[PDB]
């Protein structure tokens, strides 16, 4: 195709959009793909950030025909100039053989070993009665246990006298039928 | 303090990578009391665009992988898919991909189509049907996504709804091998699958879900002991609490003589999990504009809310209750309202006391002091508390 | 801003100890003036048992061995050790074995004794004063304990009382003789005696107690003279203050048309040690609900209260007295009172101005600015001041 | 005596009374001292502490009669598990022989050390005009000076130019006789 | 926080260099918007003595000699030269002893009598106007002193004023000099001397002179397009901005129907260096108390100005002048004057907008948010804009 | 002149005043400069600086003929236990010969170094966008830019989407001629 990378900018280059246009599996045509190795040095980053996501988008039939062209551009993209594309494609190069992401990402990486340095240090620190996620709210007690422990008891900060107001609400409910 | 720009925070990476770190920190502290504030905050410069959403959940996934405290990280990067989802953005492909949700083609096609389209359709949920039937079921935790379980209680649960009688049963195991089945693993191998809890969780569900969408409900007080019994199941008193939000979050609700509220009450007592969630939801209901309900109706009424309050914090779940209380009395509230969640609070509590506890209620008991339990529970902190530094 | 439990604090000696470390530390950075304010949380630790008050008071009194500035610990420790009398705690025992006191069996058993009940009995009265007339008589220092100077003081000067004529001069001499009586003393060794003193010091009380019991008083005015040449012994002074304290703090006082007040003018003239008592005294007065009073009378005589305050301001107590009416009107007091006091210091004080004092009185001057000294004053700390970092 | 140990629980056990009982003296009988020695390893910390301070309490004459099964009590104290109870063995192991309590508390005491470490120089920055003991109220200038020096002077912080209304009043109080 | 005497702080050299050092801190980091009030903590301790001034000035004058922001200091030493002036103290000789004006005789002398008495007298004008005439004239930054440029002002531009017909045009040729003259240095060597623009900024001059002290003006909107052409040349404006000043702050102005404030905003409009004075007007401007004016007629007149804030915001000084409006809204203007200023500013403006102006242009909408563009901005802002830290 | 420094304290004692008094010029005859060296130990320092800073208010003529007794004086400011006395003493130290101050002053003083030190350092910092001195406002563009360098244009904080109420008010006016 004649200007591949002038056609992949009045379809991608919208500044609007941040995330994946609807039918973006249509926008990359096989031979697309094969087209990109050819213009990518003079594509912006919003583009090339939008064609890298977009590898996500595509049905697992359509990833493991291209993956060989998808590997080459997923290269490319490291060793990109703009951090935001290094970034994302150190996080797809697994993707195109096994269809997950690469989370092995502290290798000569400052930014990622700053980040998960500090935070592995402060996720320690609050491990005594953290909040869980929320599939766990949903779970009974036994596939709670295995899954998550033994939920720590409620913090007793005072002593019940008597029961409240809603004790006796729930009695009267119960005598009416 | 200061403000920041969404688009200038996600240009650099190295900035994105900084505001990250300190957000991140601030969530994990506000622990998930003050989880609803310091959420959007993140959530909005995370979901700026697919790239940015892309690294923060990769970087919370790996987080996610301590075993000390990593499940805390679970529930945040859950929060921003949620976020996401609210916003418009489709992430179920990136959602799919960051976990082992893609070693098992068929289900995850399934669920990913569902997860991308934002409902059930009989067509991918007997897929997952018949692959969870067979002698040899995919592991239980590709179908625990709170995404997905959402999706079954405005399903099953929601005013309505528009159902296939011939796929119901489909829909019901589904979501209750969800919340019942428990397998074991040994060296990422599936040793047993335990199933003892499906059958009575399955009908504990089934019984609930035909309840809720006859309505008229006045049949509800009728059959109100099998009712609490189910709600037990923690799966099922979710459901509940969805249905009694749908029910009299509705505007026009307010016409009748509420069973509705008094539900909420046994939620509270058997599920601590769903606390956050019933507060959520009072809160919601006691900031409601109800211009169509008389003025001595409406000040019944929000008693009627505190009444469930008072419950709740009797419950175990005082301190953020206490906190809201006295939110809403430094900055609204009509004074009488304050003092009879104090009256009520101090009839039952008894020493010993927190410092935490203390540091919260009694703040809000000398603001204006006129109303004897009070000055007795005044008395007693001087004498047994003191502030240092 | 933080807020702990006595129990908590006190359960481990390493708590216990930090928490000490910095109340300490704050009582000797507010002084005598916010010593009434950092106090009560310091002693309500200490005092939660008995072995956590010989701990503290063993802390205090290895302190209040250094030269420079121990002194300052001593009055901490013996504030602390009222506070244990006032709340029923027996701490007489620890007191005597934390001195030298132990070292003179005698008077020691007696002094206990009387420290111990809380009161002063003629038993152990004779013991001492049999004592101190013979050749060879204790230590002056042994009978100089607040705690015991105070026994005497409800003994000779408070509105009554309950005293035998037979033993009165015993009483009163013993009394005299802590107050005046100078000892000498090399390598542990005391040299000499000096009572020159005691003869004229005895008669100054004795002559004001006579005065004090008779009452009614309206013979006051007659021997006042005789009464403001007392009052120069500081001994005295303290009983007149206690007197004038009892007399007018109880109910039912304001029917009269006050000499009692007055006497306070000449205490703050002579003594400047007694200046946070006569100040604590007047604030004491300034804050009772007289329901008993017309509102008219109510106001002149917080008129006259106040120009205590702007007497005892004058006799170089200028900063605790300006802070308190600062308290008093950004937190209550109509604004007239507090006018009054701003137009009567500016009345009488002239430049230079020290910046502690303008960091006060500038503040309280423009809050509500309309009543020139005002404005001239403004306009001196305008050129004269300055604010930094 | 059989369970002289069960004993002291039903006298000083209370939780509620943390300083000693009316009637202490009583208490603790002579023999009940040479008791103490065979009960002591199973006693609280509680019980201990208002056993040793209850030592205080005793007149001089009682407290020299068994000063040698008193040291072997406050010597059991001093190898006690309970920080507080080695803090008290350690002030009162100079009380039955001297009558006075020990100040010398820093061999080998962290906390101690740290305390007095901190505030021996807080004490020493704050020399200027310190606050005096309360005895300094009711003495003579001349026992005043001896025993804590000359008094400073207030400061001044302003220059009377007239006397104020008080002045007056103690000139008519006086014209009235 | 703390308070600080003038006296004390210059008794020793010690303090009062690190005064200087932390209040020049200040006013460096306070910019030209904040420097009206950081300036004057500084300038009384500067101008307590003339030795004080002296070291002070040195001190700037050293700092003023870095390339990279020193012009910055030479703007705080004149903005302190000027407070030594309107004190009453005299500081030519040390201002010319400053710099390199004592390198020539005779016309330092002339501008140092001139700087001392404060006015301009037709002696010292001649000598140094047949100097600027000659082959051979003195360095054009000679004449460049903002005390001595201001003297032309209240000379030439002033209601009024006493002035010599036959040495007006050397105080016009002067002016017009000092403010369109352009040398050339190398190695300080003066290589050539560029006049082009004295011509057309004399004539400017003269014929806005001419216009000023004509008055009656009800012949200024007649001429008022040749009135705009000439406020083009800045020196012109400030002229102009001056003569306004003096025309409008004088009492019993407002009796007539204004013409005076609507040359302000052709004065914004052209230059950006007058801004903070054209602010600095209109705020004193909407501070005066116009006891001679009808209530409905102050109101008007205060939109009148705030019209001119407005106008002025448009044209980029937008900071300072929201700034102002959120103080006096926090801290008495009535609130239709303050919803006014929003609705118009918020009719005119449109996104991107830059977190510094949110963060003060939001705050000031949402304290009584009752007034649709409003709600539009802050949906705006909840969208695109986060707090960090 | 007999005790000629106690007639320059009932000149220039005034504590009050602590700038060049009036007519100051009259009080400095040059028979008093060469009597200044006679009687400089026993003044004060508030006296030797109207003394120090008297002689910048003298006329060039009257500088130059005693310049020699200015120097000796000045020398022997720089000799002197105040230090403000020390540091007038440096900056008028080149005004005799010169007619101009010294700004070489970080020779062996701490305070100028350390003033200099920090200052220099911040004034570094906020060389963008900073304010220029009033002469600038005075000037036509080709002047200001030769002197100062361009102006920073305003910061665009928004996008004007049509033109303010003041814009109809030039027309207006305009229109009226
Ligand atoms: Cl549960
Ligand atoms: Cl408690
Ligand atoms: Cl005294
Ligand atoms: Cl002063
Ligand atoms: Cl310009
Ligand atoms: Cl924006």
């Amino acid at each position: 195709e004649s200007d591949t990378g002038l056609w992949l900018h009045n379809k991608l280059g919208a500044t609007d959009e941040l995330w994946a246009p609807p039918s973006i599996a249509s926008l990359l045509t096989a031979a697309v793909i094969d087209n990109i190795r050819l213009c990518f040095h003079g594509l912006s980053s919003a583009v090339k950030l939008k064609l890298l996501l977009g590898t996500l988008h595509l049905p697992r039939r359509t990833v493991d025909e291209m993956k060989g062209a998808l590997m080459e551009i997923i290269q490319l993209a490291s060793l990109d100039s703009d951090p935001w594309v290094l970034m994302v494609a150190d996080i797809l190069k697994s993707f195109p053989d096994t269809g997950s992401l690469n989370l092995e990402l502290e290798e000569q990486n400052p930014n990622v070993q700053d980040i998960l340095g500090e935070l592995r240090e402060k996720v320690g620190e609050c491990e005594a009665s953290a909040m869980l996620p929320l599939e766990c709210q949903y779970l009974n007690k036994n596939a709670l246990t295995t899954l998550a422990g033994p939920l720590t008891p409620p913090v007793k900060h005072f002593q019940l006298k008597r029961k409240p107001k809603s004790a006796t609400l729930r009695a009267e409910l119960l005598q009416k039928s | 303090g200061e403000i920041t720009s969404v688009s200038t925070a996600c240009q650099q990476l190295e900035v994105f990578s900084r505001v990250l770190r300190t957000s991140l920190a601030t969530i994990l502290d506000g622990g998930e009391e003050n989880l609803e504030k310091n959420l959007p905050e993140f959530a909005k410069m995370v979901c700026h665009g697919e790239h940015t959403y892309l690294f923060a959940q990769a970087m919370m996934s790996v987080l996610a992988q301590e075993e000390q405290g990593g499940s805390a990280v679970r529930r945040i990067a859950q929060e921003v898919q949620r976020f996401a989802q609210e916003k418009g953005h489709d992430a179920s492909q990136i959602t799919l991909a960051l976990g082992t949700a893609a070693s098992y083609p068929r289900a995850c096609q399934a669920l990913g189509a569902m997860l991308s389209k934002g409902a059930l359709n009989p067509a991918d949920i007997t897929v997952l049907f018949k692959m969870f039937t067979s002698m040899d079921p995919p592991p239980v935790e590709l179908i625990r996504v709170p995404a997905f379980l959402d999706l079954f209680m405005q399903s099953l649960f929601k005013p309505g709804a528009r159902i296939n009688q011939d796929h119901k049963h489909k829909y019901i195991h589904i979501l209750a091998y969800a919340a019942s089945v428990v397998e074991t693993w040994k060296k990422n191998k599936r040793v047993s699958i335990n199933k003892d809890e499906l059958k009575s969780t399955s009908k504990a569900v089934e019984t609930v879900h035909n309840l809720c969408c006859n309505e008229n409900a006045s049949e509800l007080v009728a059959e109100l002991s099998t009712l609490y019994q189910c709600i037990r199941f923690p799966v099922v008193a979710m459901g509940v609490l969805k249905w009694v939000d749908w029910t009299v979050s509705e505007p026009r609700y307010f016409q009748l003589q509420p069973v509705h509220l008094a539900l909420l009450d046994e939620i509270s007592t058997c599920h601590q999990l769903l606390h956050p969630q019933v507060l959520q939801l009072l809160v919601k209901l006691f900031e409601t504009e109800h211009s169509a309900l008389d003025v001595m109706e409406q000040l019944e009424l929000k008693k009627t809310l505190l009444d469930r309050m008072v419950h709740l914090l009797s419950r175990g779940y005082v301190l953020p209750v206490v906190s809201y209380i006295r939110k809403c009395l430094e900055k609204d509230t009509d004074i009488s309202l304050i003092r009879y969640f104090v009256t009520e609070v101090l009839d039952v509590i008894a020493p010993p006391y927190t410092s935490d506890f203390v540091q919260l209620f009694l703040p809000i008991l000398e603001n204006d002091s006129i109303a004897d339990p009070v000055t007795e529970f005044i008395a007693h902190c001087k004498s047994n508390f003191i502030m240092v530094n």
